[PDB]
């Protein structure tokens, strides 16, 4: 997260840390008591997931849980076209009890509105190139489909939308992949990809356009 | 595919943030360098040079907001610091080498390389058009130099050493 600040502790209780030998490599978003949504590019054959976290040390976070998952489903059109359809659903080996620090979030059914200010949270790199010790929060604004396709064609696809690129240089960065973009109370996007380096004026990041997938997500969760 | 690329200490190779030596597993005496090819006056081709080890360090970059690299990712590979796009690898037809690894000053959003497990280490594979079929990067001996170039089925195998000696 570039140019953001510590989230208020546990203010993003749907946030999931995917960790590999105790290091975070992606986030995810709890969308049901037994399912975390993440970027398809974060796929692994199995997961250790951290829920209820703020710092990444579970032993220092009352209410947190470190849970195992083996099953995940990438969207069947992931990466056709390249980078597109970037979402997958991870099935937790058991459902979690929701509380005030571990809770799922509803997915937006309407598509993003150009111009709207939204929030992104994650534990990826800061402006100075280091990893933060606690979850970072930043606002970024949805860019219009016209600007997004202009900057990213031929790789712009409507399974994506752009946000950020402002003079304020607020953006996602490496390690933020898979985590949430929240608009107007709902999960609108997942951090996906951008052109390096992060936090360039006039270059927005790209997020999975979840309003396109609500049916697949529901069907997958129910099957 | 879903395999994470690791360095010689077993840690995930980072996405762009760190530099690494590509160390040949059967030619540990040699290292990557730039040399002249055809009639050019500036050295723009990448060779395995017996005089330099561990050679020029590289960075592996993906547009994905993840800080690890998987073998299935399309990657740019580049010499130099992250802030520079002057040592970006591309594969360019050049006689009589063939499809030679060369350095350029422009980067696409998605590069055309993958790093894929091979033998005891990894080979570099070039995907013309970023399609499904990849061509192994191996060595072409010409004019007293060993040029990195396509040699499908005959990859130069490397291990990846984080460049903390600098
Ligand atoms: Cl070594
Ligand atoms: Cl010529």
């Amino acid at each position: 997260i570039i140019n953001g600040e510590d989230c208020s502790p546990h203010s993003q209780p749907w946030q999931a840390a995917l960790v590999m030998e105790n290091e975070l490599f992606c986030s995810g978003v709890l969308v049901h008591p037994q399912w975390v949504l993440s970027a398809a590019h974060c796929f692994q054959n199995s997961y250790t997931i951290g829920l209820g976290l703020h710092s990444l040390e579970a032993d220092q976070e009352p209410g947190s849980q470190m849970v195992e998952a083996s099953l995940s489903v990438r969207h069947p059109e992931y990466n056709r076209p390249l980078l597109a359809n970037d979402l997958m659903l991870i099935k937790l080996d058991e459902s979690v009890s929701e509380s005030d620090t571990i809770r799922s979030i509803s997915i937006a059914s309407q598509c993003p509105t150009a111009g709207n200010s939204c929030l992104v949270s994650g534990w990826g790199l800061l402006a100075n190139g280091r990893m933060p010790t606690v979850l970072q929060c930043v606002n970024v604004s949805v860019v219009s489909e016209e600007v997004c396709s202009k900057l990213y064609d031929p790789l712009y696809h409507p399974s994506m939308f752009c946000a950020g690129g402002g003079q304020d240089q607020k953006d996602s960065c490496n390690g933020d992949s898979g985590g949430p973009l929240i608009c107007n109370g709902y999960l609108q996007g997942l951090v996906s990809f951008g052109k390096a380096p992060c936090g360039q004026v006039g270059v927005p990041g790209v997020y999975t356009n979840l309003c396109k997938f609500t049916e697949w997500i529901e069907k997958t969760v129910q099957a | 595919g879903s395999s994470v690329v690791v360095d010689t200490n077993g840690q995930p190779v980072s996405n762009g943030a760190d530099a690494y030596y590509l160390v040949p597993v059967s030619h540990g005496h040699a290292g990557l360098a730039l040399a002249k090819i055809g009639n050019e006056a500036e050295p723009r081709a990448v060779v395995l040079d017996p005089h330099h080890r561990p050679g020029l360090p590289v960075r592996f970059e993906s547009p994905l907001f993840i800080n690890i690299i998987k073998e299935s990712y399309f990657l740019n590979i580049k010499f130099g610091p992250s802030s520079s796009d002057s040592g970006v690898w591309d594969v360019i037809q050049q006689d009589p080498i063939g499809l030679a690894v060369k350095v350029t000053d422009t980067k696409s959003l998605l590069g055309p390389f993958k790093v894929e497990k091979e033998g005891e280490g990894y080979k570099i594979v070039y995907y013309p058009e970023r399609g499904q079929t990849g061509l192994d990067i191996g060595l072409v001996h010409r004019n007293d130099k060993y040029y990195l170039a396509v040699k499908d089925g005959e990859p130069c195998v490397f291990k990846i050493r984080k460049a903390t000696d600098e």
